[PDB]
RNA sequence: CAGAUCUUGGUGGAAGUAGCAAAUAUUCAAAUGAGAACUUUGAAGACUGAAGUGGGGAAAGGUUCCAUGUGAACAGCAGUU
RNA sequence: GUAGAGAUUCUGACGUGCAAAUCGAUCUUCAAAUUUGGGUAUAGGGGCGAAAGACUAAUCGAACCAUCUAGUAGCUGGUUCC
């Protein structure tokens, strides 16, 4: 399968880049057929595509 | 279409050909080259060999620069190589000349390589830039390929 | 009989020892590979990705210098004569170990 | 203008690789029929070297009666054992040879030479010669007989036994050995009754003995005229490289002369080194070995750890001064010097004082390991 | 017509040669597929490091945008893109 | 001294190139006679020139296009069967 564009639109819906949206490697089958907002929105309420945390990056050596 | 050549019974003999197959010519001539005579099931023997460079193909005639290997010594030669490419082309022409010969029920035992040629394909042309603002040619040089197995 | 699973030290420090530092971690990888292929005879080796993990650990220039390995040897789910290896890391507190038989 | 000698000797061409490993006697030492029968030549494997201190007997120097440190060479050399004999016949197209002898019995790491998989042969390389010795023993008589009364130049048929030392190889090396001494007759009776039988190297060689060393140099692959010819080093400003000959010709001669450095292989070939002197000839079966006159402690000829990629020492030895050609455990041919001496540094008797065997694989500082463990007391891992 | 550094076209030896080495760097598993070093997903390791390999515009292009398919030619290796 | 603007040296790389002028390092200038977009004017014996005969679309001691023109050549090359 090649959700290229569910991987974009998944960005857009999430409002984040590309590099925090995570797909579930084990739902490839229901992610590939949503092509739509609207789909992708029902991914993200049903868990299948999240928005990664952000990379760490801690100020606690910096404050010390 | 004809074949260059009839070394066999009409009806103890099975054809294949291949037009205008994109590999290289000087490759697939040193293949044919080794091949022929072989006997069927040895042929594929050696040319899946050659895919997993256990033999190698000793390039005889197009050898300029070609490098040394000590799979050359069984054909008496000392540059040989293994051009995969060229081998898997043939590797599908002898099997449709099997399935051919199979089609007009040859006994697939004595099946030998009786005639195989290799013919220069017209050239496909590309362009390559060189300095200061030139333009040479950088053609491809396939091949026509054929194929006569028959009953030893 | 075949179906088989042992635990190995691979001695990873000198197969690296002039590697260039940027082929280090990806040779590692060949290496395990070709070990097992070695050891347990089998020509499809798969590495677990929590393997390819702790190789990579380090970065690309620093691999550990021994890893401790299961090679466990199982049946494809093509035809059940097809033998491969599955290579997995073993977390143990010193890596050298004898080889030892997993039941 | 500004003159300089040429680089390296023309002597020494070309520098192909040798077509050998084992390294080969050329000449021969003249034969004396008034001597005793003896061996001429000898096979060794190089251990490794270390260094000794001696007191130096030389008068009119101003080191005389005082200590000298000097690099040796340690050769292996268990017993050869003679396993055949060749006759020569003296014609006018050279010595040709007249027929070979063999021994009953051949033990097996000779018998690999033969072979170049052994393991998967037959082993059929001298049964039926060997039944032919247990027939009636009457073609081997007339064989010998043949070379007594033809063959001016007798040889042994004598291989190593390769399996006493640490090598991983268990083909023997075989060479033949010329016969020098009284009468050709003497020579083949000489010969038959040493028919597998060992031939040590004290019975060949002795103290002081001035020899000579033939071996093949270490590899060294492909080399620029800058090191294989030690050409000068063009200047940094030089493009397209410096490490060359600037200019390889005049015109006319139209063609690269054979005189002109040109790169290419510079190592693996054949040289032998004359007048190496024995320091001393070990013995195998003594524990000390490496034990001197003045230091009376009981240590044999291995270094702490071992010979560096060679192993333990544990058969007969010989102690040459200086270098010789080829790495650790390249095979070494030892023969007779061809010359006559009589100078007063090859005739002085050499005594050693003091034979290093502290670790050559780093700066080891203790010769035995009973001086290592009273330096140091007692560590960790040596109370439990 | 043998010539004109002749004209136009075709085709050689040089040759399976020169070479396809700037811009740190890839690896494991899965899916898809006749075929995967190059597709997609997950994991790891990295880089641009805000005077960006980020986010927009002016000029210039003109459909290159998007979806679904394809994979002859092109993408100087490959191709399921 | 950075961005920007340059281009000294290596007489470095490259020199059938990444490139019909580039790449690296080094170096010059860096708040003004500064750098620069767009609009606008100047056209070939003309323009424009802090002047090198420079620059005027990879073209300059007189651009480019077509025509006069199949320009003339005491000069070079060629000039076809027995
Ligand atoms: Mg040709
Ligand atoms: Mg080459
Ligand atoms: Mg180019
Ligand atoms: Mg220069
Ligand atoms: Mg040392
Ligand atoms: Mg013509
Ligand atoms: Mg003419
Ligand atoms: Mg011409
Ligand atoms: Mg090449
Ligand atoms: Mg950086
Ligand atoms: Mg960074
Ligand atoms: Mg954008
Ligand atoms: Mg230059
Ligand atoms: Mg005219
Ligand atoms: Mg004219």
């Amino acid at each position: 399968a090649n959700l290229r564009t569910q991987k974009r639109l998944a960005a857009s819906v999430l409002k984040c880049g590309k590099r925090k949206v995570w797909m579930d490697p084990n739902e490839i089958s229901e992610i590939s057929n949503a092509n739509s907002r609207q789909n992708i929105r029902k991914l993200v309420k049903d868990g299948l595509v999240i928005r990664k945390p952000n990379l760490m990056h801690s100020r606690f050596r910096i404050r010390k | 279409v004809r074949y260059s050549a009839s070394p066999a019974l009409e009806t103890k003999c099975a054809k294949a050909r291949g037009a205008y197959l994109r590999t290289h010519f000087k490759n697939s001539r040193e293949v044919a080259f080794t091949i022929n005579g072989m006997s069927l099931k040895k042929a594929f023997i050696f040319l899946d060999n050659v895919k997993e460079h256990k033999q190698a193909v000793p390039f005889r005639r197009f050898n300029g620069g070609v490098g040394r290997t000590a799979q050359g010594k069984e054909f008496g030669v000392t540059q040989a190589r293994w051009p995969v490419k060229s081998v898997k082309f043939f590797y599908d022409l002898l099997k449709n000349a099997e399935a051919n010969a199979e089609a007009k029920g040859l006994d697939m035992d004595k099946l030998i390589i009786k005639h195989v040629q290799v013919n220069a394909a017209p050239k496909q042309r590309r362009r390559t830039y060189r300095a200061h603002g030139r333009v040479t040619a950088y053609l491809s040089s396939p091949s026509h390929i054929e194929i006569i197995v028959a009953e030893e | 009989n075949q179906v088989v699973t042992r635990d190995y030290t691979i001695h990873m420090h000198k197969r690296l020892y002039g590697v260039s530092f940027k082929k280090r971690a990806p040779r590692a990888i060949k290496e395990i590979v070709a070990f097992a292929q070695k050891h347990m005879q089998t020509k499809e080796v798969r590495v677990d990705p929590s393997l390819n993990k702790e190789v990579w650990k380090r970065g690309i220039r620093n691999v550990p210098h021994r890893l401790r390995l299961r090679l466990s040897r199982k049946r494809s789910d093509e035809d059940d004569k097809a033998l491969y290896t599955y290579v997995q890391a073993v977390d143990v507190a010193n890596p050298k170990m004898e080889t030892t038989v997993v039941e | 203008k500004f003159e300089q000698p040429r680089h390296g000797s023309l002597g020494f061409l070309p520098r192909k690789r040798a077509s050998r490993q084992r390294g080969k006697v050329k000449a021969f030492p003249k034969d004396d029929a008034s001597k005793p029968v003896h061996l001429t030549a000898f096979l060794g494997y190089k251990a490794g070297m270390t260094h000794i201190v001696r007191d130096l007997d030389r008068p009119g120097s101003k080191m005389h009666k005082r200590e000298i440190l000097e690099a040796v060479t340690v050769i292996e050399t268990p017993p050869m054992v003679v396993v055949g004999v060749v006759g020569y016949v003296e014609t006018p197209r050279g010595l040709r040879s007249l027929t070979t002898v063999w021994a009953e019995h051949l033990s097996e790491e000779v018998k690999r030479r033969f072979y170049k998989n052994w393991f998967k042969s037959k082993k059929k390389a001298f049964t039926k010669y060997a039944k032919k010795y247990a027939e009636s023993t009457q073609s081997i008589n007339r064989e010998l007989e043949r070379i007594k009364k033809y063959c001016s130049v007798v040889r042994v048929l004598a291989h190593t036994q390769i399996r006493k030392t640490p090598l991983a190889q268990k083909k023997a090396h075989l060479m033949e050995i010329q016969v020098n001494g009284g009468s050709v007759a003497d020579k083949v009776e000489w010969a038959r009754e040493h028919f597998e039988k060992t031939v040590d190297i004290k019975s060949t060689f002795e103290q002081n003995e001035m020899i000579d060393v033939i071996g093949v140099t270490r590899g060294k692959g492909n080399e620029g005229t800058t090191a294989r010819w030690g050409t000068k080093r063009l200047p940094r400003k030089t493009h397209r490289g410096l490490r060359k000959v600037a200019c390889i010709g005049a015109w006319h001669p139209a063609n690269v002369q054979w005189t002109v450095a040109r790169a290419g292989n510079a190592g693996y070939m054949h040289r032998t080194q004359l007048n190496s002197k024995i320091y001393r000839i070990g013995a195998g079966d003594d524990a000390k070995n490496a034990s001197t006159d003045f230091d009376a402690t009981e240590k044999r000829i291995t270094p702490m750890g071992g010979f560096v990629r060679y192993g333990v020492v544990e058969n007969d030895f010989v102690m040459l001064n200086g270098a010789t050609p080829g790495p650790v455990k390249r095979v070494l041919t030892l023969r007779k010097s061809l010359l006559t001496h009589t100078s007063r540094k090859a005739l002085e008797p050499v005594s050693l004082k003091w034979i290093d065997t502290a670790s050559k694989f780093g700066h080891g500082r203790f010769q035995t390991p009973a001086e290592a463990k009273q330096f140091l007391g007692t560590l960790k891992k040596d109370v439990a």
